[PDB]
DNA sequence: CACAGTGGTAGTACTCCACTGTCTGGCTGTACAAAAACCCTGCAG
DNA sequence: CACAGTGCTACAGACTGGAACAAAAACCCTGCAG
């Protein structure tokens, strides 16, 4: 006469095949007339509200947070920050991720490849920009990421050695990215000013402190070559202030000013080399 | 061999140096033929006796090198007091 | 003719009511014919196949958190393990704790004094 | 008149475990309107 | 034959779908039995 069957939440997800057939068909039939392929929402609005029908609220918080705002688990930007800024090795981070996931999870942290995929936005060679007037003797391509700083040394044996390894951002790109990163603080500074928005967009002035200093006693790696000296030179800048001038009169008007310029937190590395400060040759190259 | 000079020699540059193919880049340097053969042969002797005291438990992992170690060392010492005296 | 129709995401509950009335009724009727009428158990299960038809992993997680569970708190010993084994400084760790706790927290990590 | 840390403490401060009633806010069936934003068609340049 | 990693790569593994097979679970049943 059939068969007694125990409740669903104890069966495997597979066990289900039998139970939703009619609902899969009904949602499919439904989707064409009112949307056309919008799968997410039909399920979402019936469900949240259906729960709060025989309601204790407890769930409404967890469910209303569940998709678009915010995280649920933790938004990959917050993860990325909580890796980069507490100094976790990538392998160390993943180590932790595995641990928190396996034990009582409900994993919280986001996996590495989705951190990497959340990365491309912060680094330079991402945000579009254009220069008026166009820059002299510089490429107009704005997508360039980390560039080997050798910058076209022909590495011909006959010539000066190519020995030194380096990496640098293309200067302008590094600028527009570092600075667009300040969009938040510059807009909030503008609203503190209670200053006009649409008008006076173009009168800005940006003051950049750049610094370059040498570092000795840096060991090196066996590696595949090329041979390179021990000492390393780190070229970096920092944005000290950003101000406005238009309409006219009014001095120049500060908006954002770095509060603790001596902090590690604000210094922007640009060119990293292995070079001794003493040899002028490769340094100017 | 992709190796760079050291002041004090770490055991890692010792593991790259001890291998036979490392003794190959040097075998090319020594003009003399029989010398070239001698130190090469020496190094292979050394590769044969090294895992005995390097490996955790040779009684299982590397039995044959262990049983032949006395004879192998004999051979070694002979070669030293022979051409290198 | 008719007004330029809705774009989901913009409204409060009772436009929502006849937006789905007939499907909620079909569901009531279903729960009734085979599963007596326990809507909570029915509705929670509904999401999974529509999502997991072509999906994430994230879906397994967010949905897996539900009513049972949980965590609650990672046992202080496990957390401690994460700390000394990933080489986290107390101030660095506490940094992480504060950060994960303020955002979406639901604090996971256990505080210093309990460690 | 760097700066971003470095762990233990004692400080403070806040926010929790039982006993209870009482409260507002919120949901469920259809009925009842008034706004909401098109597009109609209608009447006019 | 020290060992915990060192990031980004490689693509191994984790997923759907109907179309249909089969086995097994645990009921009801009828069969042949004291």
């Amino acid at each position: 006469g059939g068969r007694p069957r125990q409740h669903l939440l104890s069966l495997t997800r597979r066990a289900q095949k039998h139970r939703l057939r009619d609902l899969k068909n009904q949602v499919k039939t439904f989707a064409e007339k009112e949307e056309g392929g919008d799968v997410k929402s039909v399920c979402l609005t019936l469900f949240l509200l259906a729960l709060r029908a025989g309601n204790e609220h407890k769930q409404a918080d967890e469910l209303e947070a569940m998709m678009q705002g915010r995280g649920f688990g933790l938004h990959p930007a917050v993860c990325l920050a909580i890796r980069v800024n507490t100094f976790l090795s990538c392998s160390q981070y993943h180590k932790m991720y595995r641990t928190v996931k396996a034990t009582s999870g409900r994993q919280i942290f986001q996996p590495l490849h989705t951190l990497r995929n959340a990365e491309k936005e912060l680094l330079p060679g991402f945000h579009q920009f254009e220069w008026q007037p166009a820059l002299k003797n510089v490429s107009t391509s704005w997508d360039v990421g980390i560039i080997d700083g050798l910058s076209g040394w022909t590495v011909s044996v006959d010539d000066v050695p190519a020995d030194t390894i380096s990496r640098r951002f293309r200067y302008d790109v590094a600028l527009v990215s570092a600075l667009k990163d300040l969009e938040e603080d510059i807009m909030e500074g503008l609203r503190e000013r209670a200053l006009d928005d649409s008008m006076c967009t173009s009168g800005f002035t940006v003051v950049v402190k750049e610094s370059c200093d040498g570092m000795g006693d840096v060991s090196e790696k066996h590696g595949s070559g090329p041979a390179v000296p021990e000492k390393a030179v780190r070229f970096s800048f920092t944005i000290m202030s950003i101000s406005i001038r238009l309409e006219g009169e009014d001095d120049g008007i500060t908006i954002f000013q770095e509060q603790k310029p001596n902090s590690e937190l604000s210094c922007r590395p640009l060119c990293l080399m292995f070079v001794d400060e003493s040899d002028h040759e490769t340094l100017t190259a | 061999m992709k190796l760079k000079p050291v002041m004090r020699m770490n055991g890692n540059y010792a593991r790259r140096l001890m291998t036979r193919e490392a003794v190959e880049a040097v075998c090319e340097l020594v003009p003399s033929e029989e010398r070239r053969e001698a130190l090469l042969k020496l190094m292979d002797l050394y590769l044969q006796m090294k895992p005995v005291w390097r490996s955790t438990c040779p009684s299982r992992d590397c039995p044959d090198q262990l049983c032949q170690y006395s004879y192998n060392s004999q051979q070694f010492a002979d070669l030293l007091s022979s051409m290198f005296k």
